[PDB]
């Protein structure tokens, strides 16, 4: 999508494995707020806004 | 209300517990309230501020 009109994929009732995301080499920006990108698999959410 | 006397104690200083306990709710500026969940969440530096 464009900027203006970004896409919204809500994210539920799932297991969500964070590792694969951060230690890939594809990605120049991986930037987190709020919780730490190594901690991430150890953590439960209701709910993700991808 | 006789005994108002003791009681105004008793009563007082479980106020002053209730509000001590109660004041460990407080976030404080901070993200969360329970110690546990930031430590869980995030890494020292940001985790100490």
């Amino acid at each position: 999508a464009s900027v203006y009109a970004w896409n919204r994929k809500r994210i539920s009732n799932c297991v969500a494995d964070y590792s694969v995301l951060y230690n890939s080499a594809s990605f120049s920006t991986f930037k987190c707020y709020g919780v730490s990108p190594t901690k991430l698999n150890d953590l439960c959410f209701t709910n993700v806004y991808a | 209300s006789a005994l108002g006397k003791l009681q105004d104690v008793v009563n007082q200083n479980a106020q002053a517990l209730n509000t001590l306990v109660k004041q460990l709710s407080s976030n404080f500026g901070a993200i969360s309230s329970v110690l546990n969940d930031i430590l869980s969440r995030l890494d020292p530096p940001e985790a100490e501020v």
